[PDB]
């Protein structure tokens, strides 16, 4: 009787889905007025004009209507004031409000119900000037020596630098009245320099520092979200509109009008209400956190970074003496690639025999300094965690902490500051050299194309900060018949001959500064290198993260280098970066996605009755300093010791052709690169780096090799000392070493168990050898133990897993949510919900913070016109098809009891949300405005070799062939420059092309679905085990309970990343330009018996051709599944969780038809969505391909 | 409640499944228009092909 | 057809060790178990009769 | 412990001795689309006992 | 084709061999052997050079 | 330095001999799959030093 | 005093001269001083 309740399972779906639709339409009827008027979509005649303000757009379709979405036509305003006008606004406290910027109107008259209520908010005290800034402002220059500081070179800004008369972190940005000195007099060298220091303070700071960019419109979701009743938002509004704090967004920027960080409060608030809500956190946990938003309300920012080092040194110790005997798992076969986490019976009482490194003196002076500022409750909840038992209460009132500190968003410190702060042993360099110099040999071993001169343009086109871009001007031109009249005017907007019909022009004129099309259009920058090149400056680029970490800055190589960088250093990172099956731990791909499998051997350690093993973690911050020097010129020297192979070279650096220089030539000059100092500017500040460099596709290599001769001292060093004074020596059994993060797992020898003196003897690191400092310092950054360790924001706890918070979608850098296509701002509200949904947050939680932020969204806007679709478009096809109770399973949808008229017209819905002409048409007239643009270079190294009637044998060539054959290559190539440039034109046309579409009654025609199969399901047994997982949902839980866990070895790979890695592995084979995508898609487009002379009118040779005829053949399913779906923003981490591979099809899917192999993966995949759908409750099945009882009477099997 | 019945004597009224028609149908389709006029004029037609194989 | 070849890694050694040393502790508790239960019976019944 | 193979390897060897074709249907498709490993450590507890 | 191509191609190596034995002296022709091993060629690069 | 001809004039007299089709598996298609020329320059030196 | 790095460079030497990882990882010099007394010894 399964099958039944799966039926009524997918009804129950049903239901919901139209209820969730319905409670969407309510809720938008509220910020604009009930709907007037039903507009068919094809029935009705409406010639754009005389339609109401508010319209529901609906299609007929077989004798019945569905409901298209909404139209808002913005010239009929006069209905909005219907609900909100100034008219009703009387208070005067809110005129303010609405004079700074009209958005906030609709807030505003809600705010005055709650005044109409009776309750009046007090005024609430802003924080004044601090004088002692004034002496932290240093402003450097050559008459100071630059302050004695060799980094900074030619400096024109001011820095915030520590000083005995200037406030403590004088960076970080404070809240502050903006009535504060306007002008303040500077005592530099002359004395005489005037500072505007409120101008600077206001401009530069309220955006570099503290961006507040949300994925909606902040009016609206105050309107939504923001209850005045809640004591949260009453106690913001006593600092929002109590004292007079106001403000607002301008485009993308932030305008405020009293206080300093202003918004900071709001997104604060709007933090603190979403993650209370999603946390589900019990009384105690809502209490120390009215605690918190009350404590740092006064300082949005700064106040986080005080408790930084005390919240991180608590957390580092949570859960360290638990009681509690948790998970167990087997430590069988743990130094192999092939480990896996399966159970096995412990005997009770091992927790007395374990042991944690605490660190007491430094946990107690931590909780005296959370007394001090006051976070009492916080304090003795942390160190009642510290020794308490393991339950997901527990769990989460331990990580509420790091829970508080995600509050403030994306902050940052001082740009030009953090610049000069991030900027500025003969064994130890013996032994970096030679795991620099063995990496390098693995390296041109396994990759050698490098080093033949044939090969090398094309390296350099398949793999920036070049000084010299092209650029593109012209006018963009098209025929919109949705502006109005008025609108019209002589700069962009023409009034036609139609009399509806008007021709919008957009005047663009930009650089084409991406790597790829710079590559294309100047190629000498990047071939031909001069000395000189090693001592120009390049721009270097800022990232702020979430949290109050510190910023982060990337500093590009330049082309001549980082071409140099690609043939010579780029086969070690390659060869790094793949492991695979059957190898050992402690092997050089072993040493250095999925939490479980890439923590699985400290996940079994810390349950385990055996207690010899110990698991230690180092973390190593401010390592720049120490790579400055002695080991960058030892990693130089690693590099060079490759030379002696190849046998042309010169003495010295010398001007070389990249094609034509000896492989000696490149690698010295990757050595200079290396080792000499580089220039580096932003904001009119210029330094100079003898470190990391922080040089993209080179930190890990160094970083990791710098940490394994660490490690390798420190061990040595520790049994020294075990011999001298007798004490259990330690061997090493597996580490794991990514960044600066390191940790591994040691075994003692003898078998005794693990000792605080041993851990103590270990921590000392280099006793006796350098000073007490580095000791202290040794101590307060590792730790090692048997019940808890951490790696890369992993939180692993007697066999049980812990992931991080700082992970939202409502503040983002750089605002780029804004600028994508509904579809794609769609899948990105998708996946953060289920990247969510393994952490911290159950189905109803998510699932609530999903719909609102649906309900949410911008909608398509084009001239004066808005269209908000239908949410029932997830279902749809081309979306992630979803069933809402079980949101993992994507494309799903299909199998829903949906009604097939309305399947059918919400699927063309979808399709046409989308196009492409826009950019074609764009492409196009850059090309016929701008001319060609690609090198003669390129031009003629791309030419048929393989030497190939390019007719073929007669057969049809498409569109897509006649696009990548050869002769046809170069207009192809400038398509990819015009590809390269994104502007803003492009998406208003095509919210344009969309809105007439739609409103006309054109919809297109949606795509075929490539596989689709009703499997009908019977009971069977349990296979999985139980999820480390403790606290993310019951779903995941029960699957992984049912069907099991994934690994990197049985995880499947995508088609289009195996025909690059067999496009890359044999350069030549196959024109450079050629990518796996295109290669898939023309593939897919002809039928299989021909894809043979296919392949041959590409120009691939017979290593690829072969490869990739194999690849196609065996996995078309997975491109022909996601050929409708741009899955770039898809990174589904709890559905990779699952594992879904060869291991459990037998098991769970029984197909008996002779099928090919790609159509019997597909089937095998959708048998597999109804098993996941089914075990997401704790119910196994198996699925057949035919109904047990077809009549009354008959009853099959097999 | 006879939509269900439908499509479950469309298991028994014929000896294919989805998943064979599918299989079938990834042979034919497009065989025919992408070779040249000369091969043409020797194999069956589409139409000619489906009926042969269904 | 899918034979795989054996590892035997340390930790599978240690298993089997403390396997033997269970073994020999059952085997031990059983056999004094049945001795106790024979000498039970030889006083506590005696024949039985139709 | 075992090591880990994959199956194409030993796969392949078998398609090429044999005429293994993705359109027709042989006795060759049926050995090689029930080919299951998941009951690999059951069966070769199976095979020490014996 | 591995013959046809040794056939016709053998000229050319035959002159590159005799270039680079004029540098050798007679005693280190005489004495020298392969020992480390580490010249050694895999199956794959046999029938793709030839 | 070496001459640049490409070997599909060769990979096709090799197809057409044994007969290579796309939809089945034969050993022809094993050797023509890892046809490596990548580390031929180490073989060609290899084959002077012999 | 035992010395890290000639293990290393013997490791890399040998490495070069022939995969090698089935025993040049379990290579581990803690124990040198009790052999080379009882080297003496014997």
């Amino acid at each position: 009787d399964v099958q039944e309740q799966f039926e009524g399972y997918l009804r129950e779906e049903v239901d919901l889905l139209n209820k969730f639709e319905d409670s969407h339409f309510k809720q938008l009827e509220i910020f604009y007025t009930k709907s007037q008027t039903d507009h068919v979509i094809n029935k009705d005649k409406l010639q754009f004009n005389a339609l109401p303000f508010h319209t529901t757009l609906y299609k007929e379709i077989n004798g019945k209507r569905v409901r298209l979405g909404t139209l808002l036509n913005w010239t009929k305003a006069e209905r909005l004031d219907t609900i909100r006008h100034e008219s009703m606004i009387k208070d005067e406290r809110l005129r303010r409000l609405i004079d700074f910027d009209y958005g906030w109107i609709d807030y505003a008259v809600v705010l005055q119900r709650y005044l109409d209520e009776g309750n009046t908010i007090e005024s609430a005290n802003i924080l004044q000037f601090d004088g002692d800034f004034v002496n932290n402002i240093k402003h450097p220059t050559q008459k100071n020596n630059f302050l004695d500081i060799k980094v900074i070179k030619e400096c024109e800004t001011y820095i915030l630098m520590k000083d005995d008369n200037g406030i403590r972190d004088p960076d970080i940005l404070r809240a502050w009245e903006l009535n504060s000195i306007p002008e303040v007099i500077e005592l530099d060298v002359d004395g005489e320099t005037k500072k505007f220091n409120l101008r600077k303070e206001m401009i530069k700071r309220i955006q570099d520092e503290a961006p507040v960019y949300f994925f909606c419109n902040p009016y609206r979701y105050a309107v939504a979200n923001l209850d005045p009743n809640i004591p949260e938002v009453r106690l913001w509004l006593e600092y929002f509109i109590g004292s007079e704090d106001f403000f607002g967004f301008n485009g993308p920027n932030v305008i405020v009008s009293k206080s300093l960080l202003a918004a900071k409060r709001f997104e604060v608030v709007v933090n603190h209400l979403r993650k209370v809500a999603a946390f589900e956190l019990d009384v105690e946990s809502k209490e120390v956190m009215n605690e918190w938003i009350k404590y740092i309300m006064i300082d949005p920012v700064y106040r986080s970074y005080k408790n930084r080092g005390a919240f991180g040194n608590l957390n580092q110790h949570v859960f360290a003496r638990t009681k509690s005997e948790g998970l167990s798992w087997s430590l069988i076969d743990i130094g192999t690639t092939n480990f896996e986490l399966k159970p096995t019976k412990k005997v009770a009482g091992s927790y007395v025999n374990k042991f944690n490194l605490v660190d007491d003196v430094l946990v107690e002076e931590s909780l005296k300094d959370l007394r001090n500022e006051g976070l009492h409750k916080m304090a003795d909840v942390t160190r009642r965690m510290i020794d308490a038992d393991i339950t997901p209460e527990n769990v989460k009132k331990g990580k509420l902490n790091r829970l508080a500190l995600s509050y403030c968003g994306y902050t940052g410190s001082h740009s030009a500051t953090a610049m000069v702060k991030q900027f500025n042993d003969p064994m130890f360099v013996d032994i970096v050299k030679d795991n620099m110099r063995v990496y390098m040999q693995e390296g041109l071993q396994k990759y050698p194309q490098g080093s033949r001169k044939s090969n090398r343009l094309d390296i350099l086109f398949k793999g920036s900060s070049t000084n010299e871009h092209a650029v593109v001007n012209g006018r963009f031109r098209y025929r919109s018949e949705l502006y109005r009249e008025r609108d019209v005017n002589s700069s962009t907007v023409f009034k036609t001959a139609t009399p509806g019909q008007y021709r919008v022009v957009k005047k663009i004129s930009a650089k084409l500064k991406s790597k790829n099309a710079n590559i294309v259009t100047h190629p000498m920058n990047f071939i031909n290198f001069k000395v000189d090149d090693l001592d120009i400056v390049v721009n270097a680029g800022s990232r702020l993260v979430r949290g109050t970490r510190a910023k982060r800055i990337i500093t590009p190589n330049y082309g001549t280098i980082y071409a140099a960088s690609l043939m010579t250093v780029l086969p070690a990172v390659r060869l790094l970066s793949s492991r695979a099956s059957n190898m050992g731990a402690l092997s050089t791909q072993g040493r250095i996605a999925l939490p479980h499998d890439v923590m699985a051997p400290q996940l079994a350690v810390t349950s385990s009755d055996d207690v010899s093993k110990i698991c230690v973690a180092k973390d190593f911050g401010q390592f720049d300093t120490s790579q400055w020097g002695q080991i960058s010129k030892a990693h130089a020297d690693g590099v060079r010791s490759m030379k002696a192979h190849y046998s042309m070279g010169h003495d010295t650096l010398v001007d070389l052709d990249l094609n034509d220089a000896s492989f000696a030539d490149l690698l010295e000059v990757t050595a200079m690169s290396y080792e000499r100092p580089l220039k580096y500017k932003m904001n009119g500040l210029v330094c100079e780096s003898a470190g990391v460099k922080s040089g993209e596709l080179t930190t890990q290599t160094r970083n990791t090799t710098t940490n394994i001769s660490h490690s390798t001292v420190a061990l040595d060093d520790y049994n020294n000392r075990a011999y001298r004074l007798n004490l259990p020596k330690l061997e090493l059994v597996t580490d794991n070493k990514v960044g600066d993060d390191s940790v591994e797992v040691l075994r003692v020898v003898d078998g005794s168990p693990l000792t605080p003196e041993i851990a103590k003897l270990y921590v000392n690191c280099m006793q006796d050898h350098a000073d007490k400092n580095h000791l202290e310092i040794s101590a307060k950054r590792t730790i090692v133990g048997n019940n808890v360790a951490e790696h890369i924001k992993i939180w692993v706890f007697k066999g049980y897993l812990a992931l991080d918070v700082f992970l939202d979608s409502v503040t983002s850098e750089k605002n780029s949510f804004s600028n994508l296509n509904y579809l794609e701002q769609v899948n990105i509200l998708y996946d953060m919900a289920m990247t969510l949904m393994i952490r911290y947050c159950s189905v109803q939680a998510c699932m609530t913070q999903f719909c609102n932020d649906m309900k949410l969204l911008n909608g398509i806007r084009a001239g004066n016109y808005t269209f908000i679709p239908t949410p029932k478009i997830i279902c749809a096809y081309g979306t992630p098809e979803i069933c809402l109770r079980a949101p993992e399973i994507r494309s799903f949808g299909r199998y829903l009891p949906i009604d097939e008229d309305e399947y059918s017209v919400l699927n063309d819905l979808v399709a046409s949300l989308s196009t492409n002409k826009p950019k074609m048409d764009f492409v196009a007239q850059m090309f016929e405005q701008n001319g060609n643009q690609v090198h003669g270079i390129w031009l003629d190294h791309f030419k048929r070799k393989n030497d190939v009637n390019p007719d073929g044998g007669g057969i049809h060539i498409s569109e897509g062939l006649k696009r990548l054959m050869p002769e046809y290559c170069e207009r192809h190539l400038n398509e990819l420059v015009y590809k390269t440039l994104d502007d803003k034109v492009i998406r208003d046309y095509t919210s344009d092309i969309i809105i007439t579409n739609i409103c006309k009654g054109k919809l297109s025609k949606a795509p075929k679905l490539a596989f689709f199969a009703n499997f009908y399901l019977s009971l069977t047994g349990f296979n999985g085990v139980d999820s480390p997982y403790l606290t993310a949902d019951e779903g995941v839980k029960n699957v992984h309970r049912v069907i099991g866990l994934s690994y990197r070895n049985t995880l499947s790979t995508s088609p289009t990343a195996n025909v690059d890695r067999i496009l890359r592995n044999n350069p030549g084979s196959a024109p450079a330009y050629l990518t796996g995508n295109d290669i898939l898609g023309v593939l897919s487009d002809y039928p299989y018996q021909n894809w043979r002379t296919v392949v041959e009118l590409l120009d691939i040779t017979e290593p690829s051709a072969t490869a990739i005829i194999e690849v196609a053949t065996n996995q078309m399913h997975a491109y022909l599944a996601d050929k409708d779906l741009n899955t770039a923003n898809l990174f589904d981490n709890t559905s990779r969780t699952y594992d879904i591979s060869d291991r459990t099809y037998p098991k769970f899917v029984n197909i008996t038809s002779n099928l090919s192999n790609s159509n019997r993966r597909g089937f095998q995949l959708e048998a597999m969505k109804h098993i996941i759908y089914m075990a997401r409750r704790g119910i196994a099945t198996l699925a057949n391909t035919h109904p047990s009882k077809i009549g009354n009477t008959v009853y099959y099997d097999y | 409640e006879k939509q269900k019945l439908d499509k479950l004597k469309l298991f028994e009224t014929s000896p294919f499944d989805p998943l064979t028609i599918k299989n079938n149908q990834d042979v034919v389709d497009k065989l025919y228009a992408t070779q040249s006029s000369s091969i043409q004029e020797v194999v069956p037609t589409k139409t000619f092909a489906t009926e042969l194989q269904f | 057809f899918a034979l795989a070849q054996i590892n035997a890694d340390d930790e599978f050694i240690g298993a089997i060790d403390k396997e033997s040393a269970e073994y020999l502790d059952e085997y031990a508790t059983l056999a004094r178990d049945i001795s106790n239960s024979l000498t039970l019976v030889k006083a506590a019944f005696g024949p039985l009769e139709r | 412990p075992v090591d880990a193979r994959t199956l194409q390897s030993a796969t392949a060897a078998l398609a090429a001795d044999t005429g293994q074709a993705v359109n027709r249907a042989q006795h060759v498709s049926m050995l090689t689309n029930r080919l299951t490993t998941a009951n690999a450590p059951t069966v070769r507890a199976i095979t020490v006992l014996t | 084709a591995c013959r046809d191509k040794t056939s016709a191609n053998w000229r050319g190596y035959s002159v590159l061999v005799s270039r680079y034995r004029s540098l050798i002296p007679n005693e280190l022709f005489e004495s020298l052997r392969n020992i480390s091993g580490e010249y050694n060629i895999n199956p794959q690069d046999e029938h793709s050079f030839f």
